[PDB]
DNA sequence: TTTTTT
């Protein structure tokens, strides 16, 4: 099943950056459900 | 469980290696993780690792089956530094019957602390004793932070993402693992996280950044995955956090933020309270659920549409627009008392001179004494812009201290990415609810191309109104401005100011132009005239429609702008045709003006 | 730093 160490953590960063993404209108799918936060809701 | 007997029997044995090994230079051995990742082994994206699927446990999903673990669930960003695993729930009775405890991968020993708990402390030591680990370069807090983060992450993982994850992450081994990971990075090779890298005035400050909100009302906490500072929020962000449209654990991405507090070479996270990360609404926004905290690949400002934007929410790092209409200059005076005075050119020439004549009167008198102070006026250029592809309330962008050539650079009907513009409220009888685009020293402009057809969709060049339309109540044109051509039939200019000028077209339709300024002159009846930028207005002379003449207004008796001619020389026709026009005109006015059947 | 009319 799914490895758990080759998985690119949403945080393992690269030295310097060189080695859509934002929701247009503020108030108004991949944006609505934040993982880390789904936690506080439960 | 076990017995306190065979406990200090590795605790007081542990400290041994601490000392004895700290009495030398160690052998830094890369941990598990670090090496794995470093390998040639194919890697996975949470994205893919979940099948382009995003979180489905909305306030408790009914299927705890998968692997519950009420020993995590009750974890939240705040209680992640606490925690402590229960050496009894995740084990059984295995290597716990002896006097060793638990050796959790990579090497090193964890001392399943007394009461049956293993948390913060333990692992710190259980780290110090781990191969290649030199507890001489670390603290029990530095590991209090990293503990926290990691935990939190994991916890989640299970939650929202179970059909792929479970208690496969809450394994102090797994845990102690990254814990080690961190070491090999932040230390071994010394690659500083975003924050840590910036809170150390070492890498370009708050430019692009994706962070996750860690804590909460005065202000809130943001983390890059490694450390967390407190952000300084502006009015509308507040109004979000307040409304709950932004909650801990959500990821945002900001732009050109700024570092308030300690303008000194600040130590890695763990400083005062004076520092803060100031982030402005119009510079930050919601990020996609994965997104990878830290800095960000392309730093070059992300464009937004005007459609959003708050008056109160700082500069728009950038907008891509089309310049609907460009305008005539302006001169502005800060009267000693504060007040501002807008002036047309051939209108701040008059006053311009008025001063001169009196300035003059001053010296005349200064020396009729020795012998026998200035004006705060500045220039401004305003133009009407719109977010590129789409519909919006148009925006009024104003460049102060304009510039010789620039008049001929930003034009009407062209496309521009304007980088760095301050945003403010509208305040202008003529546009009340909207926002203001104001260029700064920072600002810069880019002209991008546009397709003839994408053009004709967004834009709307200028065109000389038909007259007819003005009677109709269905004429709700753009923001209310219009341009026109007609011949002057009469100039009523009563003292109790605000002159009117009636013009008529070739079909004898009239309109009056209430003047908010002084009559450009040349404005005698029988004259061909071309007004530009007239405001619209309800009505006036019982019957005939009105148009107001602005500081931004324009008139000419000899127009060059092409959009007029089709109606100008169209007008020239009746004009030149006869004279009995300049006369049919009166008839009408007088007629209109006096009504169908007055006391004849 | 941003304003007007019978």
């Amino acid at each position: 099943p799914v490895d758990l160490g080759l998985l690119e953590e949403d945080d393992e960063f690269e030295e310097f950056p060189a080695e859509h993404v934002w929701e247009d209108n503020w108030d108004d799918d991949d944006f609505s459900n934040q993982l880390r936060a789904e936690l506080e809701k439960h | 469980k076990d017995l306190m007997s065979s406990l200090q029997s590795a605790r007081d044995l542990q400290d041994m290696r601490i000392k004895n090994k700290e009495r030398r230079h160690l052998r830094l051995q890369p941990g598990s993780l670090y090496l794995t990742k470093s390998s040639t082994l194919p890697r996975i994206s949470l994205q893919a690792a979940v099948g382009d699927r995003a979180p489905s446990a909305c306030s408790p999903k009914q299927l705890y089956i998968y692997g519950v673990s009420k020993e995590c669930i009750n974890v939240n960003s705040k209680n992640a530094e606490y925690f402590q695993f229960d050496i009894q729930d995740h084990f059984g009775k295995e290597d716990l019957c002896a006097g060793k405890g638990f050796q959790l991968a990579d090497g090193g020993w964890l001392i399943p602390s007394n009461d049956g708990k293993a948390g913060k402390e333990e692992f710190y030591r259980a780290l110090c004793d781990t191969p290649g680990v030199d507890p001489k370069l670390i603290s029990s807090i530095w590991v209090a932070n990293h503990y926290r983060w990691i935990v939190w992450k994991l916890a989640a993982m299970e939650f929202a993402f179970p059909k792929e994850f479970a208690n496969r992450c809450l394994n102090p081994e797994r845990v102690l693992l990254q814990l080690k990971y961190r070491y090999d990075v932040e230390i071994d090779n010394s690659r500083r996280s975003a924050l840590k890298k910036i809170l150390e005035r070492d890498d370009t400050a708050a430019k692009t950044l994706v962070l996750c909100i860690s804590d909460i009302v005065d202000t809130i906490e943001l983390t890059d995955g490694w450390y967390a500072v407190r952000a300084q929020l502006d009015p509308p962000l507040m109004a979000l956090v307040k409304s709950g449209k932004l909650t801990v654990g959500q990821k945002i991405i900001t732009q050109g933020a700024e570092l308030v507090g300690s303008p000194d070479a600040c130590a890695p996270l763990e400083a005062p309270d004076s520092l803060r990360l100031k982030i402005s609404a119009n510079s930050t926004r919601p990020a996609r659920w994965h997104s990878r905290l830290g800095f960000f690949r392309d730093p070059r400002p992300f464009p937004l549409p005007l459609s959003s934007l708050f008056s109160d929410g700082g500069n728009v790092g950038c907008v891509d627009i089309i310049v609907q209409r460009v305008y005539p200059l302006q001169w502005v005076e800060k009267t000693v008392s504060g007040l501002y005075i807008f002036r047309s050119e051939r209108e701040e020439e008059k006053e311009a001179l008025r001063f001169a004549e009196a300035q003059q009167k001053k010296l005349e008198a200064l020396f009729t004494k020795v012998h026998t102070l200035s004006r705060d006026v500045t220039t401004v250029w305003k133009l009407r812009v719109t977010s590129y592809k789409k519909k919006e309330k148009s925006a009024l962008l104003s460049i102060w201290r304009p510039s010789s050539d620039l008049s001929s650079l930003l034009t009407e009907g062209k496309r521009y990415r304007i980088y760095h513009l301050a945003v403010s409220k509208s305040k202008s009888k003529f546009e009340r609810p909207s926002i203001q685009l104001t260029a700064t020293k920072r600002t810069q402009y880019q002209q991008l191309p546009v397709s003839s057809e994408t053009l004709l969709q967004v834009y709307q060049p200028r065109e000389s109104l038909h007259f007819s339309r003005l009677s109709d109540p269905a004429f709700q044109p753009p923001c209310s401005e219009v341009d026109v051509v007609g011949v002057v039939v009469s100039v009523v200019k009563p003292i109790g100011l605000a002159p009117l000028v009636y013009l008529s077209d070739e079909c004898l339709n009239l309109l009056v132009v209430k003047f908010g300024i002084d009559l450009n002159e040349d404005i005698k009846p029988r004259v061909l005239i071309a007004a530009s930028n007239l405001q619209c207005q309800p009505e006036s002379t019982s019957g005939v429609p009105t148009l107001f003449a602005c500081h931004f207004s324009i008139f000419s008796a000899s127009p060059k702008e092409a959009y007029f001619q089709e109606k100008v020389n169209n007008l020239k026709h009746a004009i030149e045709n006869i004279d009995t026009f300049y006369k049919e005109a009166e008839k009408k006015l007088i007629h209109v003006l006096e009504g169908d059947s007055p006391k004849w």
